[PDB]
């Protein structure tokens, strides 16, 4: 006969712990994420939104004018680099119509 | 040439070139009175010592020296007569040399093998014709505002979009779960920190009233240990805010890059800005419903040389913003961008293939278009568009990009596209 142990606060003391704000912390995996890539268990502690990164890099110096000279370097206009001279020299007959050169490998 | 052309396993192809024991000897020999003249001793030798003597003695030390090279000049006599295109990485394993015989070596690289386009018309992708219209324009700059907002108390009236002080005592199923209480949280409605049903007992009351709310928790929510539960929470409400309306004064609204610093000029300004944001995110919306479609509706087998050049471009990338790591990058942890880039890879062979199939070339004024609206983006677009259009290499990266891109549409001209007109709302707005 010890049901006072059991029921002593509420349970143990409500159950364990606290919180800012209790309630136990779901994931809501959609977002602006479209249905496309797996990631069955994100986790992700919050984040923000979808779109944060854009008038700083987070390296180098580069967000305000002053310090993003010189350190330009956050992906301002961006371009391939497939490794090699793009056609190389060997192409042959890949039978396109124009060199494509998304990825090259060779070195 | 002496030559073994095997295979190890599928595209990794084993051409086992074995240089003959007379054209080492004779190359060695060429290379040692090349060192010779480097030292410029070539025209001090009067011939006194034959040539037997200074190849087979002093280059007996001098002879991988000048395989390293021979190794090279064999694989590109190779691969031009085999009509192949080097993929891989060209893995000389050298079996053994002995003093001036034939130099086995094991040239493992890889081949491009058969691609097959399917499920091309299969693909459902979605082409949302999305505009920033008026609606949101001035809602998303009003949330500009209550995100910046003046912090305010009014007595007793709380909506959607203000603020509140709470302390609360809820139970889910009746149980005073983890926590139960939460004492003085400050609620500014507009947050997500909490489920709909909560929110709603909070944002359509006044400050003295000490209530409860009847909640659930969604079958969607994840927390197994709530879904479904019903979630009673006695809400006391001890103080009614207001995250207040801030001033659009002239000084502050010019800094969102308006010159005058006119309203009309910053509903103008965010326009040009959030649809600069948006028409390339409804491109890679697009993109990547088509490029997944792709990949999961086509079966080939990837080479790893393609695989290692997107990680590499993707290792160049984290490493420009995890600090800057100075071609540190090629260290950079491999299964990060492992799957990805072989995805980008099989996007590549595709799309590559779609180029041949649809018979497509890069159109100049397509190139032209996408060089001055992605610099118009930035304050520096007339140093851009020289960079690109005055530079043939860089023009021609362009003009691959923009064959791509004409291959994706190529794709989406057979794929069941569903177009639709909608507000800036739909596309990155998803905060849900």
């Amino acid at each position: 006969v010890d049901l006072d142990e059991a029921v002593q606060r509420a349970l143990e003391f409500a159950k364990k712990e606290g919180n800012t704000l209790v309630i136990v912390t779901a994931d809501h995996a959609h977002a602006s994420q479209i249905v496309a890539p797996d990631t069955k268990a994100p986790g992700l502690t919050q984040a923000l939104n979808t779109k944060d990164g854009a008038v700083m890099v987070m390296s180098y110096g580069n967000s305000e004018e002053d310090s993003q000279e010189h350190t330009g370097s956050q992906l301002r206009i961006a371009a391939y680099g497939p490794h090699a001279a793009n056609v190389v020299g060997l192409t042959d007959q890949t039978d396109l119509f124009y060199t494509m050169k998304a990825a090259l490998g060779l070195k | 040439m002496q030559v073994s052309v095997e295979t190890t396993q599928g595209l990794g192809r084993r051409v086992t070139i074995t240089i003959a024991a007379d054209s080492i000897e004779t190359a060695v020999k060429s290379e040692l009175v090349n060192v010779a003249k480097k030292v410029r001793i070539d025209g001090f030798r009067k011939g006194k010592v034959p040539m037997n003597i200074v190849a087979q003695r002093y280059g007996a030390s001098v002879r991988q020296d000048v395989l390293g090279d021979l190794m090279s000049r064999n694989f590109i006599d190779a691969i031009i007569k085999e009509k192949i295109n080097p993929a891989g990485a060209p893995t000389y394993v050298p079996g053994e040399y002995k003093l001036g015989e034939d130099f086995t070596y094991s040239v493992e690289f890889e081949v491009y093998p058969e691609v097959e386009l399917q499920g091309l018309e299969a693909i459902e992708v979605e082409k949302p014709i999305v505009e920033v219209t008026d609606a949101d324009v001035d809602g998303m700059l009003d949330t500009l505002r209550k995100q910046q907002a003046t912090w305010k108390e009014k007595d007793g009236a709380v909506e959607a979009e203000d603020r509140v002080t709470i302390d609360f005592t809820g139970s889910v199923d009746g149980e005073e779960f983890e926590g139960g209480k939460a004492s003085d949280f400050v609620l500014a409605m507009g947050q997500g920190r909490m489920i709909p049903g909560f929110e709603d007992g909070i944002k359509g009351h006044k400050a003295g009233e000490e209530f409860t709310i009847d909640v659930t928790f969604p079958e969607e929510y994840h927390a197994e240990n709530l879904k479904g539960k019903a979630a009673k929470f006695a809400i006391n409400l001890k103080k009614v805010e207001e995250r207040e309306l801030p001033e659009l004064t002239a000084e502050f609204i010019k800094r969102f890059g308006v010159e005058d610093g006119s309203v009309e000029g910053l509903r103008a300004e965010v326009r040009k800005n959030m649809e600069r944001e948006l028409k390339s995110a409804i491109r890679n919306r697009v993109k990547s419903q088509a490029i997944e479609g792709l990949v999961k509706a086509n079966d080939i087998d990837v080479p790893a040389a393609l695989i290692d050049s997107e990680i590499d471009v993707l290792r160049r990338q984290a490493a420009q913003r995890f600090g800057g790591n100075e071609k540190q990058a090629l260290e950079l942890p491999r299964e990060l961008f492992e799957e990805q880039a072989k995805r980008r890879v099989v996007v590549g062979l595709l799309l590559g293939e779609v180029i041949r199939t649809n018979e497509l070339k890069a159109d100049e004024e397509r190139v032209k278009g996408l060089i001055e609206e992605m610099a118009s983006a930035y304050e520096d677009p007339k140093e851009v568009i020289e960079f690109y259009s005055k530079n043939k290499e860089l023009m021609d990266n362009m003009r691959n990009v923009a064959l791509e891109e004409q291959a994706v549409e190529a794709v989406l001209a057979k794929a069941k596209v569903t177009e639709k007109e909608t507000t800036f709302n739909e596309l990155m707005n998803q905060q849900a």
